[PDB]
């Protein structure tokens, strides 16, 4: 996260300034919201697009064999 | 065969087979630097058309270059050996290649005329000395913060690993 | 058939924090990388540890 | 800043930059040339000299003539608007509706998509086509790479592939003519506008077409390629889609390759051959793939040099496919269009897996069989198989028949083949081996199997025969 | 800094002739302002040929080169396990970064004589063909020779998911740690192999070293040495890993290249000849070592790829001569369907009984013996047709047997089950049906045996043979199992 | 003199000497050497640069590194002390049993003794090994090519000659395990230590081992061959001793010797091969002799490239072999072991006189009977195998059984084989075949024959097999 202080001072300064601020976390930017959504979208194809919010239920049955 | 003077580096080949032919031969007796400014003369009396007109056709006979390029280099007088190097580069073909040469045996940035180290700057220490830690030290002080676009810009130098730890 | 969902929301918010990351980075760095220039005294640090090196390597 | 041709030998054109001296893959553009003369640097060679490639042709320079570093790669038009048209190398549209209206520019190299990005969930882009599908299952995203002999329907083949598989597609295509007949790409052309999926009223074809064809000078024709990725990473990555990427013939870009290597002051490896065949081949590969955010599913035309497949270049390739179309000529001896060799042709993607084991099995069977007989032919090649064993007469002469029941008609080359071409869903494919299989038939001629459609074909023609 | 720094004399190919860098260490690896890699191979008197580990596209002349002062050593630790990496030892599962800091280096030549001792462990692969007849122990070193995916890999692959059931014993006789490298091999069939790795989630005792397709030449090249390197730790702390090099071929291409840049001459096959060198050193470091080194392991399979077969492609020629034995894999079979595809006749552990278990050598020696007249009487008297009742029965029986190995694309199997099945067979047992539903038997007659005769399961297993009680055991189990089958 | 490493191209050090130079294949060490860096001067490339070899890794050097010239060539332990000791090419105890007091050294370059010092006349050595001796009649001090590729237990077979004949005489050994896998050094360690032949406890043996991997620099592999020869010839004149040379392989040599060729400049001529391909082999097999002071009974095991011989290489080595066993891979196919390929396997020295007319009409008899049988391969194959004609059918057959009868059980791969090894001395065998020959076992078949040593067992198999 940190390393050399002299330039650091102000890069740490700068990044923290970030969490510091609720408009986003200083900003967000467009570029990233559009990526996100496209991203939100393959990741459910990845593991199917049902909703794991919920798990699975089964069915049930008999036959007779002779 | 001889065992010569081989005050090294001194590039071995390369213009400087010739450079490490005096490297001995000039330091046999050192005549060195007098036949160095020799070299730098003649660079331009040749490299013209004028010297360099064999140049400009070498089907000119080599003969005629060693009794053009002078009789010897014979029309000035520098010729210690000089002149029966040069008459001798003339026709091994070396003499197109002859500012290399000299800059070779010479020219010493660093070879036995100076020093260079550098990790930021232009930082040509020239002198032969035993040091320089100190002597750059020295030239820290003709300016100790100025630009430093004047050579290293340590700025984006140093600034580029950092960028490696975000990622 | 439950877990992925839960890592899903992590991981699109790990991928999100890491994208804001390098776009914040990159605005913060492409701003001030500008500024700092005016200390010359890093080429002050330069030098210094540069003596540090000159004199303390060997 | 500008540089000197001090050296032109070829396309290797010898430039002593030293006013700048950017990095290799630097694009210039010649001073004192009308033409959009690139060269693209390939080696700092020292003394600021750099060799490049030119890609263009040269000729009219007078030596020392200044070059301007254009700076970059080639950067190339993007957007959708690409599609229909036919751009050339430098992307310029020798489609030639005017110009293209970019959107943006792209350096022509693009990169290996992540390991870590990778989706990679291989599905059988069927065909339709009996031999095809069955024996050489393609992948949908799948790396298909057409060996195949010169002219043998080869590109026939992919053509009408195209046809049936670019239509049903919803991703785009591209069409990337690599070193190709002009001439077939004019009669490509020209399909395609009558198709209409080259509609030309749509800069929205399904279909993007980039030529580099054979007459190009050689490093057009080497780089051409690593356009082409570019261009359709833009689509899928950018357009989200499905690319199906028609290369006639990566080959030429191999050939290129090798072509430059001996100028390239190379040690050239054997045959003459480019070593970086190899780099080359990496390089682009790895471009190639199906991403996560998509496919390109690759055609990837490959003539197999001499038809050596031993041949290094081939014997490379093998590992970067998925799919493998070997055309065999042999094959296509015995007239057969399909005129493929399955025990070849193979596909990674052929798998019991992938494909199901029925298509295996049923196929195991058949590649057994056929694998029995390839054992077989030379035996009986002197001893006819007449005093050998009727059970291998009966199950030659199926492996055979099934052999023939692959042969299938081109639909697109009716006019080539008379012949009116055939489509076979899977169902009917899996049906008419079982039954072939099951000697069900087998009371019957070799030649009814021959150029059928459905196995109800071959029966149809049974009757018709006999 | 100064003079162990230098600046890019010239640079193409990824080759930089490197002016400076003088006193330099031989074979050092280099470091490149781009922060990439490189190795100083030739020491010119005027240059310094360095190979650029990483693309010079992305670089340019008279820049900095600047020595790192080390000749290459490559993280090593054992958090390589679960993992994938790169030749430097670095995430491309991208998993965050890999746990193994300690570094170690490649170049560090093989033990003597002495540090071994030699095998008398098998090794096990649950590839019933495998383990008996060209029966394996561990430190070994076998090729895999075979052409292209024909699982070319899944052979591997089975193998290594098989070593699972052996990695949830708790052994380290069998718990075996297993390395692959990838060599040339594209980042998709990769992905895929890593994902199946994943799946049967071996991967967990597993080094992954992949050097796909894309990778700077050197980077194919180094990544078994790394491999190498990797595997020794093991070696020498007494576990026992196995480190599969797939494939030196396009290796040896890559090196080749690397040493026609190197303007080095192309030797035999066009290929320079110390790449024998080459491989011959690194694969002198796979070992099984004796006890003082804990008597640990490595165990190697190499895989070639033939291309048409060729051995006397150079390079197999070579490989073959290191080769402790090969495991051929023929085509026909395969296409065939039959895999096992091997030709056995073609594969070999010269070895045989070092690398055996008692148990699979008492069906497994009458076998192949067995085999081999059943293989034979396909040439006397037979080029393809013709009869007689007592051959006939070796044929019978032979094609069972064939059956009975033939263990189709994934299969990770348990010795002793396999002997189970081996030894009805072999014991004639069902020389009666027909192939189709030996599989099916097979099968069967395991979840049965695996429920019920567990208990014997339990004993040959034990036994490590089987005694001619759980023999007995067998042959009214088999018999019954038959009958079962029925009856 | 003093060298500077003033060129590190690959493990091909260049190194400029400074004060001179040293002659030609002066051993150099280099200054700075943690493990003394043998270089083996080349070329005196002129400029007192010479190419030298590396003979050891280069890993670490310094350029311009300075080279302290041993003041010549190689020069190695020798003395008795080497008996039942491992040493490397630079004789070191890689025994790893601490120093080697030895009490000489050698340059390693040893040369071709006189013309005059050859002992013209051998006797053969018999191995009692049926086929051996009876199709290639081994000498004593011989040089006996064991050409076969690879792994047919080859290596085993080797072995147990070591096993049969090294035991047997006070014949010395040195055995060269060059090129060879450390591993099977390593397992062959074992057997001699396991064989108490290497008897530690009393170091001596009888016995060098020499030993240069396949991981050593491959001019200095290829010079181990020389390290050992050097020795050996010690032993054979001045310990007087016949030698038995066991080298592995010295094809691999040559092949050291080809991969550096290129690297030597030498442009390495066909199949890869060293264009010096004929002085390596010159010198060395002439280095190579059995004089009147000593033999070095020489085993060089040769690796056949690819089962070529016409493998230019192969070819030449001939040349200097007198007695060749071409181990046949088909036959090894065939499954054999005797694996052996007799109709080429030979010693031009087989006689009517020194074998007898006997021995040597028998051979020939039954190595016509073979080729002929071989001519009937020609009808079976396509057209019938228990089948056609029936007088070569009786040739066929007895071709067969004396197949099988030439094959004998492996002696150590009992182990594998259970197989318990056979052996049967001279007459035995001839008459044996003799029997054979003579037709006698023909209400007798086949398999009763196979691989058995003298045929009473053969015999008595049968008997077993009647059930």
């Amino acid at each position: 996260l940190d390393p050399v202080q002299k330039l650091f001072v102000d890069k740490i300064r700068e990044y923290r300034t970030k969490r510091q601020t609720s408009g986003g976390p200083v900003d967000a930017g467009p570029e990233y919201q559009q990526d996100l959504d496209r991203e939100l979208f393959k990741l459910k194809q990845m593991y199917g697009k049902a909703d794991m919010n919920t798990f699975p239920n089964f069915t049930f049955e008999d036959p007779k064999f002779e | 065969f001889a065992k010569l003077v081989r005050p090294p580096v001194q590039i071995y080949g390369i213009e400087g087979r010739y450079a490490t032919a005096l490297y001995s031969a000039a330091s046999k007796q050192n005549k060195l630097e007098q036949v160095e400014k020799e070299l730098l003369r003649v660079g331009q009396i040749l490299k013209e058309p004028k010297m360099a007109a064999s140049l400009l056709n070498p089907y000119v006979k080599r003969s005629v270059k060693v009794k053009s390029l002078s009789d010897m280099t014979a029309k000035e007088k520098f010729s210690p050996l000089t002149s029966n190097l040069i008459n001798l580069l003339a026709e091994n073909g070396r003499l197109t290649n002859t500012p290399a040469v000299i800059s070779a045996f010479s020219t010493m940035m660093s070879v036995h005329r100076g020093e260079v180290p550098c990790t930021v700057t232009t930082a040509s220490a020239l002198d032969e000395t035993t040091l320089t830690e100190l002597k750059t030290v020295l030239k820290s002080f003709l300016s100790k913060g100025q630009v430093l676009k004047l050579e290293v810009k340590i700025d984006p130098s140093i600034m580029g690993g950092m960028i490696v730890r975000i990622g | 058939e439950v877990k992925n969902r839960l890592d899903y929301h992590i991981s699109v918010q790990n991928m999100m924090r890491q994208k804001e990351q390098e776009h914040m980075i990159n605005w913060v760095e492409k701003r001030v990388v500008q500024s700092i220039s005016a200390q010359q005294e890093k080429e002050t640090i330069a030098k210094c540890i540069a003596d540090l090196k000159l004199l303390s390597k060997k | 800043t500008t540089g000197r041709i001090v050296a032109v030998i070829g396309a290797v054109v010898d430039v002593q930059f030293d006013e700048g001296l950017p990095p290799i893959l630097n694009a210039l553009e010649v001073q004192g040339r009308e033409t959009r003369l690139v060269l693209e640097v390939a080696q700092h060679l020292g003394e600021s000299t750099v060799r490049t490639i030119a890609m263009d042709g040269t000729e009219g320079l007078v030596r020392g003539q200044k070059v301007l570093d254009s700076g970059a790669p080639i950067r190339i038009p993007v957007g959708p608007e690409t599609l229909g048209r036919i751009m050339n190398v430098i992307g310029e549209p020798i489609d030639e509706r005017g110009p293209i209206k970019t959107k943006q520019f792209a350096a022509i190299h693009a990169e290996a998509p992540e390991f870590v990005e990778m989706s990679v969930e291989q599905e059988i882009l069927v065909t339709g086509i009996k031999v095809v599908d069955l024996l050489a299952p393609y992948a949908k995203g799948g790396k298909i790479g057409l060996f195949g002999g010169a002219g043998v329907g080869k590109t026939v083949l992919i053509m009408e592939l195209i046809n049936n598989v670019a239509k049903a597609h919803g991703g785009y295509s591209v069409f990337a003519g690599v070193g190709e007949r002009t001439r077939e790409g004019n009669d490509l052309y020209h399909e395609m506008i009558e198709s209409g999926v080259i509609n030309l009223k749509d800069a929205t074809s399904k279909v993007a077409l980039v030529y580099g064809q054979m007459n190009e000078p050689p490093g057009a024709r080497a780089r051409v390629a690593l356009t082409g990725l570019t261009v359709a990473e833009y689509f899928r990555d950018q357009e989200g889609q499905d690319v199906l990427l028609f290369i006639d013939n990566i080959f030429r870009f191999t050939q290129a390759g090798s072509e430059v290597s001996a100028l390239l002051g190379r040690i050239p490896s054997a045959v003459g051959y480019q070593p970086t065949l190899a780099t080359d081949m990496g390089t682009m590969q790895e471009r190639i793939t199906t991403t996560k955010k998509g496919s390109i599913t690759s055609v990837q035309a490959i003539y197999v040099p001499a038809d050596d497949l031993t041949d290094p270049a081939p014997a490379t390739t093998f590992a970067h496919l998925d799919a493998t179309t070997v055309l065999s000529r042999a094959i296509a001896e015995l007239g057969i269009y399909p005129a493929v060799d399955p025990l070849d042709s193979t596909s990674r993607i052929m798998d019991p897996n992938i494909v199901g084991s029925e298509h295996y099995d049923v196929a195991r069977g058949v590649q057994k069989i056929l694998q029995d007989y390839k054992s077989l032919q030379d035996i009986i090649a002197i001893l006819g198989m007449d005093e050998l064993s009727e059970e291998d007469k009966l199950t030659v002469s199926r492996a055979r028949k099934i052999q023939r029941f692959l042969s299938q008609p081109f639909q697109v080359a009716e006019v080539f083949t008379g012949h009116l071409g055939k489509l076979v869903p899977l169902k009917e494919t899996i049906k008419g081996f079982q039954q072939i299989l099951a000697g069900e038939y087998d009371h019957l001629p070799e030649q009814a199997f021959y150029m059928v459609g459905p196995i109800e074909e071959a029966v149809a023609k049974a009757d018709k025969l006999a | 800094d100064l003079e162990e720094t230098g600046r890019v004399l010239s640079i193409g190919d990824g080759i930089a002739r490197v002016h400076g860098l003088r006193n330099v260490q031989a074979e050092e690896m280099v470091e490149f302002s781009s922060g990439l890699k490189g190795m100083s191979l030739n020491l010119e008197p005027d240059n310094v040929g360095v190979v650029v580990f990483g693309n010079d596209k992305l670089i340019k002349e008279g820049d900095i080169v600047k020595r790192t002062g080390a000749i290459v050593d490559v993280p090593v630790g054992e958090e390589l396990l679960g993992r994938v990496v790169d030749a430097l030892g670095n995430a491309i599962d991208g998993k965050g970064p890999i746990g193994s800091k300690a570094r170690r280096r490649v170049g560090l030549k093989a033990p003597g004589i002495i540090p071994r001792i030699s095998v008398r462990e098998p090794m096990q692969t649950g590839i019933k063909a495998v383990d008996s007849l060209v029966p394996i122990g561990r430190g070994q070193r076998e090729l895999i020779i075979g052409d292209r995916q024909t699982g070319k890999t899944s052979i591997a692959i089975d193998t290594i998911i098989n070593q699972k059931r052996f990695n949830d014993g708790t052994d380290e006789k069998k718990k075996l740690y297993c390395i692959y490298v990838a060599i040339g091999q594209k980042r998709s069939t990769v992905a895929q192999l890593v994902k199946r790795l994943t799946d049967a989630d071996a991967m967990k005792y597993t080094i992954v070293v992949s050097a796909t397709a894309s990778d700077a030449a050197p980077l194919q090249y180094l990544a078994p040495y790394s491999g190498c390197s990797m595997g020794e730790y093991f070696r020498d702390n007494g576990k026992h890993a196995l480190i599969i090099y797939d494939d030196l071929s396009k290796q040896a291409v890559a090196y080749r290249q690397m040493s026609l840049l190197l303007r080095r001459p192309p030797g035999r096959e066009a290929y320079p000849g110390d790449v024998f060198y080459l491989h011959s050193r690194l694969l002198e470091r796979a070992a099984k070592m004796n006890d003082a080194f804990g008597g640990g392991s490595l165990t190697a399979l190499p895989v070639i790829e033939t291309q048409a077969g060729d051995v006397s492609a150079y390079i197999p020629t070579n490989v073959i001569s290191i080769t402790d034995g090969q495991i051929f894999l023929e085509t026909e079979l395969f296409y065939k369907g039959i895999r096992p595809a091997i030709n056995v006749g073609l594969s070999v552990s010269r070895v045989g009984s070092a690398a055996q278990t008692r148990a699979m050598k008492q069906v497994a020696g009458t076998m192949k013996l067995e085999l081999a007249q059943y293989r034979e009487v396909a040439a006397f008297a037979q080029f393809g047709s013709d009869l007689d009742a007592a051959t006939q029965q070796l044929l019978s029986r032979g094609v069972r047997l064939t059956e009975l190995l033939k263990q189709g694309q994934y299969s990770p199997m348990a010795i002793e089950e396999q002997v189970a099945v081996i030894y009805a067979g072999v014991r004639g047992y069902l020389d009666k049906l027909e192939p189709s539903k030996i599989t099916k038997f097979e099968n069967a007659f395991l979840s049965h045996v695996i429920s019920q005769h567990q208990a014997l399961l339990g004993k040959i297993r034990t036994d490590g043979k089987i005694s001619e009680e759980s023999d007995a055991k067998l042959k009214e189990i088999v018999t019954n199992f038959l009958a079962g089958f029925e009856a």
